[PDB]
């Protein structure tokens, strides 16, 4: 019995409330708020704790950290980063918590730094060949993925994808996408990695692909039912679940899970209270 | 500095 947390986001500004899911009852809750307004964060949950990393607070991009338990039911706050990120990846891997790419917010960013709960501490590591803002990340196979994005320098929406290796402290190149994906939603599903929607511009997808790390190479699955872009991503059971997130106007306060082995994606029977984009999702027990 | 995001600001 495991529930969905949704922290933050814009609505369309930078808010503090979190909204909990209960799957066994449907049903959508409000439980401790923020210590201050975040969105455009990364969003992870690093055993057993839930963590608030960078973003916005609707003023300031931040370097922030925040961390909930579940069982007291409030927000502590860490170590902050060295470089304040905004729309940023986060995902944790051998031990580590990433934080990805992100704006400063003035240029974008390449640089990549680790937190060790050991030591409550970031420090930098290999920095990304592509600058990458609104980037999504994943972990596949001891492996560390950043997709697409956002490049200020060449002014364009990424459709290149990056792969650090742990071991080496390297990135390299992968297969790109089938097309340019920035904001995407991406997370990990028996062994593949997928990335839900995005946009390029104006233009917001409701496409998936996803990747295979053996093969190198990104097939076509099933559209979602809505575009979306700017979305919380997280899996649980089998099933991917994709949250919020915006049309590229309106924030979206709808939710849809995808099942890899009929593909096809399913909305929940209930709506968040209030849509919103750019907000974290994470799993963890009751 | 500007309330949009990086890509928005394009
Ligand atoms: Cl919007
Ligand atoms: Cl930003």
């Amino acid at each position: 019995p495991k529930v969905m947390i949704v922290v933050g986001g814009q609505a369309p500004k930078a808010i503090r409330s979190v909204e909990c899911y209960d799957f066994e009852e449907d049903r959508w809750d409000q439980i401790a708020e923020l210590p201050s307004r975040r969105c455009r964060a990364g969003v992870v949950f690093m055993a057993g704790h839930v963590y608030a990393v960078g973003g916005f607070n609707g003023s300031l991009r931040v370097r922030t950290v925040d961390v909930y338990d579940g069982v007291k039911d409030q927000w502590t706050s860490i170590a902050s980063m060295q470089e304040r990120r905004s729309t940023l990846g986060a995902a944790v891997l051998n031990d580590l918590l990433y934080a990805v790419g992100g704006f400063d917010g003035s240029t974008g960013l390449a640089s990549v730094e680790a937190y060790s709960y050991k030591t409550n501490e970031w420090f930098f590591v290999a920095p990304m060949n592509t600058r990458r803002s609104s980037v999504g990340v994943g972990v596949v196979e001891g492996k560390l993925y950043a997709v697409g994005g956002y490049d200020g320098a060449s002014r364009q929406c990424l459709s290149t994808v990056e792969q650090y290796n742990p071991a080496t402290n390297e990135w390299i190149y992968v297969a790109d996408m089938s097309t340019r994906r920035s904001g995407a939603g991406v997370g990990v599903l028996s062994g593949q990695l997928y990335a839900t929607g995005g946009h390029d511009g104006p233009l917001v997808r409701k496409s998936v692909e996803v990747y295979d790390p053996g093969t190198n190479t990104w097939k076509q699955v099933a559209d979602m039912n809505m575009c979306r872009r700017n979305a919380g991503v997280c899996a649980v059971n089998g099933l991917l679940y994709v949250v919020g997130g915006d049309d590229g106007s309106c924030n979206l306060a709808s939710v849809e899970y995808y099942n890899p082995v009929t593909d096809k994606w399913t909305l929940l029977p209930t709506n968040m209270s209030t849509g919103r984009s750019y907000a974290g999702v994470a799993v963890i027990h009751k | 500095e500007c309330e949009e995001t990086e890509v928005d600001q394009h």
